[PDB]
């Protein structure tokens, strides 16, 4: 543990970018995570919502 | 089938051809939901249910 300090540092952008990355499998409302799927399935005027 | 006693019909391990059925003349109503008309031979599905 004596070298915490230096390792609470990695650890926090670490888990900062791990984060960051899981939130593109989150929908936010739309029908699929995935933009390629959005995009496979609808026309641009729905595939735009 | 009446409305209240509906028919279902599971369609699997098969060829969809949409295009026969959306280019008809013979159609009064073609809606899509969730998908484009025009795409839909271009997708793979589970399952479709007629």
């Amino acid at each position: 543990s004596a070298l915490g300090k230096l390792q609470d540092v990695v650890n926090q952008n670490a888990q900062a970018l791990n984060t960051l990355v899981k939130q593109l499998s989150s929908n936010f409302g739309a029908i699929s995570s995935v933009l390629n799927d959005i995009l496979s399935r609808l026309d641009p005027p729905e595939a735009e919502v | 089938a009446s409305v209240y006693a509906w028919n279902r019909k599971r369609i699997s391990n098969c060829v969809a051809d949409y295009s026969v059925l959306y280019n008809s003349a013979s159609f009064s109503t073609f809606k899509c939901y969730g998908v484009s008309p025009t795409k839909l031979n271009d997708l793979c599905f589970t399952n479709v249910y007629a």
